[PDB]
């Protein structure tokens, strides 16, 4: 062989030679042009667009303390050898003793040695090890769980599934005594997800403001924008419920320091309908945090969060009425002095 | 229990390091061996560093000495074991382990810092805390709940301090989250070279490697 | 009236070679010319040289060759007054040895390679799993280049090389690249014993020990699954399969024998444990495997390795034995015996034993076999191999023999040994050896050359040799006297030498618990002049993986492999007794040495 090469790439403003008497990466993909005076191979990787190996029900119901009820079966033509139930608690929740201990005995079982302090078996996350789960019936396996300290937000557990031939495949279900997944709330359009909370963020009223307690509250760390906005019209794109939206009047500004030159989209789940009820073509008081921006086209579209203050802001129409007029001074007020002095 | 403000969580965990040279430029003493101390300062992770020394001398070839270890350690401390990637949008579980080394009863304070990139417990407002106790010589789980919503590394952070002393930790890790999708591999062509020239047209980030061989 | 030369059986570039030039029966002093060609063409001088051969160094002169780098072959001529002799030798491109230090020996996609290549101009080259070449090029020994994995690349093991330029043979080493978390834990598998019988009735046990990567035990259960490894591939033993609890980090794994029967009712094969450990919390899990328990009828293997396959009848043999345990690791204090010769000895440390038999005067073959005989093993359990060793053929049928005999066991640097010249032969030649002729072999080349006077009614004559470091990892002892101007009588032995660094390294230290950022001083004692490379690995690396790494073990093991001498002495005749220790010879007489084959060891 006597070669000499020369190959082409859009990419590179200069191409490429060497003297084949090899390889050369890019991030495109384009036409290559080759030339000589030996075999070439290419390759182009790109991204292309639950439980195979475990049926897993788990469900956590009210004694009327709860009773966590989980239900397996293992879906392979031949029961599964050595399946393993890995389980967390909820937060603050501890397995009561007396009940873990009896299915410690079990014949075909294994817990590791635990702590009890008055009846509850000192472990957050409890693993029960059984010699075969059936492919052909489901198995069943309840223990109390027991509230040992009160706490806001209780973060949900979770229960994994596998055996011993299938260690990389785990089946993972989640266990909320509230949210029957277990899954925290998100707001996805397209592909992009942002949190959601779980509390159903209702609408505000809001008798007479407080203007001065008002700019307190639009004026707290989490509190980048504050507009007054008009609602034009409501849709349903991917995720339920989008609320279109065009600012009126700017009285705080977020770091992307120029709104007003593009249509808002504000986003709520379906199941939120009912308390935020908003109505087309009423205007609206709105603030909020840009952790709760959602990316999408030309357009800026945020989802609403319990970080969202929404107040309905009446017409000039309404601001005639013995009800309406002493408020709509307040609203007057509250523009004012906020735009004209910040916080 | 003393300020977060005051614990600077450890994240400084190489795999290798200390990958030097060095020169026994000193000289012999009676036994015809020459001596060298030097200087530096161990990295964050709680673990045993092997040290290797290999040498080579013009008339003596080459040494590997024996290995030296250096058991680093701490009384109370955080032990997060993260999985090699995750994929955007997928719940998962991350357990964190807590060790008291101590021989005493202790109560203590777990907070796992919010961050934007993910969905938590944790809120820009306020941390998930928690506090309870651990027994003599013993550790305990602590389980979080995390929603990747960014491709990309994206740190995890906890920190935890004891009560009614000044033992406290905090880790930081960076977990790696992976497209939702399943990456696929097309081979574009196979072709040959027997001036000849020759165009291949076009055929979630890309990436395509270009192989010519000999024959 | 005899001139010989001699010269290693193969032969080096660009590294300093000795060579043997001897007059016998010449009392005259002579300048001699001596040259080295390419063969068969001649066209390039490759080296030259003129020396000065005198009455005053007993007429011997020990002169050292060069061959730049330029199957190969090349011509060692030499020439003077009376003199013309010329050998035709292979030439190898290996100048000296290379060892490839990685980092570690995993990685993840998108990470570097910190390497090292030591040498006892060079390239290097890394390869894919696929065998798949992706780097090249002359390397700068002070300065090394980490190289850089891609985000998206073949997972697996890698490979990288280290060679001279124009060279067929390499130093390999070895690296996995995975998509891979540390774990927090090791764990290190115990087995009951160093075998399993074929046909016995014994379990069979594994003691599993985890503890975190800085000190405490670690709490969970362990899953152990047994099976047989036939060359490549794994046959599981599904009944195997167990749940242990690990408590306070500690556990034992039990195989059945009912149970190893009901699925296998296995020769040559091995018995392995895959062991997989969970941490009580589940937050991880490592996996290692029990692996080289051989399927055997006997603990132990008896092998002639180490002993010469040639004897001279009417002289008293020196057997070596060595006894291995089936893995191949020397077994010591283990009782060897051979009947037929009463003969009866125990294994040193380095698993041999030296027998002394006497033999018949008339024997041409000699049939051998050794048992072992351990105390507390039933007959059927010992171990036993045969060989047989053929008589060296005296020169012409004279009856003229030489022996060289050491009694010195497990050698080291430092010793002064005994080194014993036993002649046997013709009342009429004995009376005319007036001196022997030795060389000391060393990694393929000729070290030393001295003489040794003979004086007349000596038959047993015994010297001198003091071993330094120079003489690791082993080296040859060759001899021969010369009767009348062109009768050769020679003998060889191969001696072990204790594998140690030739030189010192240590890092000492004070080896108390530290904390992350504390200050840290270690001392390094060495020679002086030394380059010492460091490197700090997180232990929960050597976890992962442990068998690409470097060490002086493999150090030594890779320059023995590469030993030019095949055989562990003596030979078929004079020309065997040469060939068989990695010579080439030439006399005036065409006394040659056939042509070497391979470089490789037969
Ligand atoms: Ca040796």
């Amino acid at each position: 062989l006597n070669l000499d090469i020369t190959i082409e790439l859009p990419d590179r403003e200069v191409p490429i030679r060497y003297r084949i008497n090899r390889t050369v990466e890019t991030k495109l993909n384009q036409d290559i042009t080759v030339t000589a005076s030996a075999t070439m191979t290419i390759l182009t990787f790109y991204n292309a667009q639950v439980c195979n190996k475990f049926h897993l029900n788990v469900s956590v119901e009210n004694i009327h303390a709860l009773m966590l009820k989980i239900c397996t079966r293992y879906l392979g033509e031949v029961d599964s050898t050595m399946t393993i139930i890995d389980i967390s608690m909820l937060t603050g929740f501890l397995p009561d003793a007396e009940d873990l201990t009896r299915l410690s005995k079990g014949v075909d079982r294994y817990i590791s040695r635990y702590e009890v302090d008055n009846n509850m078996a000192q472990k957050v996350a409890v693993i029960i090890y059984l010699n075969k789960v059936s492919h052909s019936e489901d198995e069943c396996l309840h223990f109390k769980i027991l509230k040992h300290f009160e706490v806001g937000f209780i973060q949900p557990g979770s229960v994994k599934v596998y055996s011993y031939y299938n260690l990389d495949e785990k089946c993972t279900k989640f266990y909320h005594p509230d949210k029957g997944t277990g899954l925290l709330n998100k707001i996805c359009i397209g592909n992009v997800c942002r949190c959601a909370g779980e509390t159903c963020s209702s609408l505000n009223h809001q008798e007479r403001i407080d203007v001065p307690l008002q700019i307190e509250k639009a004026c707290e760390t989490n509190v980048d924008y504050v507009y007054k906005t008009k609602l034009l019209r409501i849709e349903e794109q991917d995720g339920n419920d989008i609320y279109v939206m065009d600012v009126l009047e700017v009285i705080k500004q977020g770091t992307d320091e120029n709104p007003r030159a593009k249509t808002h989209q504000y986003i709520s789940q379906r199941k939120c309908q009912e308390a935020l009820n908003l109505k087309v073509n009423d205007d609206y008081l709105i603030w909020g945090s840009r952790s709760d921006l959602l990316p999408t086209k030309d357009k800026i579209s945020y989802i609403i969060t319990k970080n969202t203050w929404i107040e309905r802001w009446p017409h000039e129409d309404e601001c005639q009425e013995e009800e309406f007029q002493k408020l709509c001074d307040d609203f007057a007020q509250f523009s004012y002095t906020l735009t004209e002095f910040g916080c | 229990f003393i300020a977060d403000s005051d614990i600077i969580s450890r994240s400084d965990f190489p795999k290798s390091w200390l990958w030097l040279t060095k020169d026994l430029t000193e000289e012999p003493n009676s036994q015809g061996i020459s001596s060298k101390t030097m200087s530096f300062y161990l990295r964050d992770s709680i673990t045993t560093w092997v040290v290797l020394a290999v040498s080579f001398t013009p008339t003596k070839g080459i040494c590997v000495a024996e290995p030296y270890e250096i058991r680093v350690m701490k009384v109370f401390f955080i032990d997060l074991q993260m999985p090699y990637s995750v994929v955007k949008n997928e719940q998962v579980e991350i357990r964190a382990i807590l060790h008291n080394y101590v021989n005493e009863d202790i109560y203590v304070r777990v907070e796992l810092l919010y961050n934007p990139a993910f969905c938590s417990a944790s809120t820009k407002g306020q941390r998930y805390r928690q506090q309870f106790p651990i027994k003599a010589l013993s550790s305990r789980a602590v389980p979080f709940v995390i929603v990747p919503l960014e491709q990309g590394l994206h740190d995890v952070e906890i920190k935890a301090s004891v009560q009614e002393a000044l033992w406290s930790d905090g880790v930081r890790k960076k977990l790696k989250v992976v497209p939702e999708g399943v990456q696929k591999s097309i081979v574009t062509i196979v072709k040959l070279d027997p001036t000849q020239l020759e165009v291949i047209k076009a055929r979630t980030e890309i990436e395509t490697k270009i192989i010519i061989q000999g024959d | 009236a005899l001139y010989t030369l001699i010269t290693p059986a193969v032969l080096r570039t660009d590294t300093e070679e000795q060579i043997l030039v001897e007059a016998h029966g010449d009392s005259t002093p002579k300048q001699l010319d001596i040259f080295v060609h390419d063969f068969p063409r001649k066209q390039k001088t490759l080296f030259q040289t003129r020396v000065d051969m005198n009455p005053a160094g007993g007429m011997l002169v020990t002169p050292t060759i060069e061959i730049p780098a330029k199957n190969q072959y090349v011509v060692v001529q030499v020439t003077g007054p009376q003199v013309r002799l010329e050998k035709v030798v292979l030439l190898s491109y290996q100048s000296s040895f290379l060892f490839i230090q990685t980092d570690k020996g995993i990685y993840t996609p998108g990470s570097p390679v910190l390497y090292r290549v030591f040498s006892m101009t060079v390239i290097v080259e890394f390869q894919t799993p696929e065998g798949i070449l992706v780097s090249s090029n002359s390397v700068d020994l002070n300065f090394f280049w980490p190289y850089n994995l891609p985000d998206l690349v073949s997972l697996g093991t890698w490979r990288i090389v280290a060679k001279y330029e124009h060279s067929p043979e390499n130093y390999t080493a070895y690296f996995d690249v995975r998509k891979y978390v540390l774990p927090s834990f090791e764990v290190r598998l115990q087995p009951s014993e160093k075998f399993f019988y074929i046909d016995g009735n014994e379990n069979f046990h594994v003691s599993i020990t985890a503890r975190y990567l800085y000190g405490e035990e670690v709490e969970g259960v362990a899953f152990v699954l047994f099976g047989v490894k036939i060359d490549d591939a794994k046959k599981s033993i599904p009944d195997s399969l167990t749940r242990i609890p690990i408590i306070d980090g500690d556990g034992k794994a039990t195989l059945k024998r009912d149970t190893f029967r009901s699925r296998f009712p296995l020769v040559g094969h091995t018995l392995y444990a895959s062991v997989t450990v969970m941490t009580e919390s589940g937050s991880d899990m490592v996996v290692t495997e029990q692996s080289g328990i051989h399927i055997v009828a006997s603990p132990y293997q008896i092998h002639f390795t180490k002993t010469p396959k040639y004897f001279k009848p009417g002289m008293p043999y020196e057997l070596t034995v060595y006894v291995t345990n089936p893995d191949g690791s020397p077994a010591a204090h283990v009782p060897v015996v051979s009947e037929a010769f009463h003969s009866m000895g125990t294994t040193l440390s380095d698993g041999t034993a030296k027998l002394i038999l006497n033999i018949p005067l008339n024997a041409q073959s000699l049939p051998i076999t050794v048992r072992t005989n351990h105390g507390d093993l039933p007959r059927e359990r010992q171990a036993t191999k045969s060989m047989t060793a053929i008589a060296y053929q005296t020169q012409g049928g004279s009856g003229n023999y030489l022996h060289v005999a050491i009694t010195s066991t497990e050698i080291k640097p430092g010793d002064n040994l005994p080194v014993n010249f036993n002649v046997k032969g013709n009342a009429n030649s004995l009376k005319q050896i007036k001196y022997f002729t030795y060389l000391i072999l060393n990694k393929g080349k000729i070290f030393k050359v001295g003489r040794q006077p003979r004086r007349d009614g000596q038959n047993l004559v015994t010297m001198n040799l003091h071993i330094t470091p120079d003489l690791i990892p082993s080296f040859r002892f060759v001899a021969y006297y010369q009767v009348g101007n062109n009768e050769i009588v020679a003998d060889s032995v191969w001696v072990d030498v204790k594998d140690t660094c030739m030189g010192t390294l240590v890092v000492k230290g004070d080896n108390l618990i530290q904390m992350p950022g504390a200050a840290m001083k270690i001392k390094l004692e060495g020679d002086p002049g030394a380059r010492v490379g460091l490197v700090a690995v997180d232990k929960a690396v050597y976890v992962l993986n442990d068998k690409y790494k470097i060490s002086q073990a493999k150090i030594w093991d890779t320059i023995e492999k590469s030993d030019f001498g095949c055989t562990a002495g003596s030979g078929q005749n004079n020309l065997g007794v040469f060939e068989d220790a990695g010579l080439a010879l030439t006399t005036s007489t065409n006394l040659n040495t056939k042509q070497r084959s391979a470089a490789k060891c037969p």
